[PDB]
């Protein structure tokens, strides 16, 4: 199956303040209003992944990510006291390098220059089903220059959706408390487009 | 390049308040580095977990966001 993104996998790019102002950045990000996977299989991570799910018993908690996952190479393990490890484990439902120790929950996952980052945002929701309306930007939570290979990865135990991201420009409007309130995709029509030329 | 000047206002030359001292700051920890005291409404030399600059340092009402370290104007 596959739903409409609306304007959701909207992050942070980076850590500076800024006031009232729009700023257009070049980066990674969710197409706006594109077709986003509804549904565990091993799913490719090409680029990047934007990760959401209802929970309301909180089913979903583990994430695997790697290239081979059968303790031949580095394989990101994360269960939310939040655990991240990059043990080779053999392997799933319920060599160490690493290892760290702490409604729709949205998560923007990437790998850039071997820093891992993980964004996340929480909101409680009136709806079961499908990516309700609305916008918010995704704050950074973790990251971590471990320098893992990643081009797949998989769930571990409800329905969730994932999407990919994609080097586009996009126009983020900071109120003057510095949360991004709005955002432009340059590239979904021509009207956008003027938005962020003007 | 005159031995005479006219009645007139001339622009001679450009005034610069120098820095003062050199101000080094790292966490609470250790940022591979010794800190110094934090100097306040004065043209400095500040050094900012390796963001260098030279300024007035003075209290802010912008409410940075838990994760935002630094903050940018229009021309960034």
């Amino acid at each position: 199956a596959y739903t409409n993104s609306f304007t959701r996998g909207v992050y942070y790019p980076d850590k500076v303040f800024r006031s009232s102002v729009l700023h257009s950045t070049q980066d990674l990000f969710l197409p706006f209003f594109s077709n986003v996977t509804w549904f565990n299989p091993v799913l490719p991570f090409n680029d990047g992944v934007y990760f959401a799910s209802t929970e309301k018993s909180n089913i979903i908690r583990g994430w695997i990510f790697g290239t081979t996952l059968d303790s031949k190479t580095q394989s990101l393990l994360i269960v939310n006291n939040v655990v991240i490890k990059v043990c080779e484990f053999q392997f799933p439902f319920l060599n160490c390098t690493f290892e760290y120790v702490s409604n729709l929950r949205e998560f923007v996952f990437k790998n850039i220059d071997g820093y891992f980052k993980i964004y996340s945002k929480h909101t409680p929701i009136n709806l079961v089903r499908d990516l309700p309306q609305g916008f918010s930007a995704l704050e950074p939570l973790v990251d971590l220059p471990i320098g893992i290979n990643i081009t797949r990865f998989q769930t571990l135990l409800a329905a969730y959706y994932v999407g990919y991201l994609q080097p586009r420009t996009f126009l983020l409007k900071y109120n003057e408390n510095g949360t991004i309130t709005d955002a432009v995709d340059c590239a979904l029509d021509p009207l956008s487009e003027t938005k962020c030329t003007l | 390049k005159s031995f005479t000047v006219e009645k007139g206002i001339y622009q001679t030359s450009n005034f610069r308040v120098q820095p003062t001292e050199s101000i080094v700051r790292f966490p609470n920890g250790s940022g591979s580095g010794s800190s110094t005291n934090l100097v306040k409404n004065k043209c400095v030399n500040f050094n900012f977990n390796g963001l260098t600059g030279t300024g007035v340092l003075t209290e802010s009402n912008k409410k940075f966001l838990p994760f935002q370290q630094f903050g940018r104007d229009i021309a960034d």
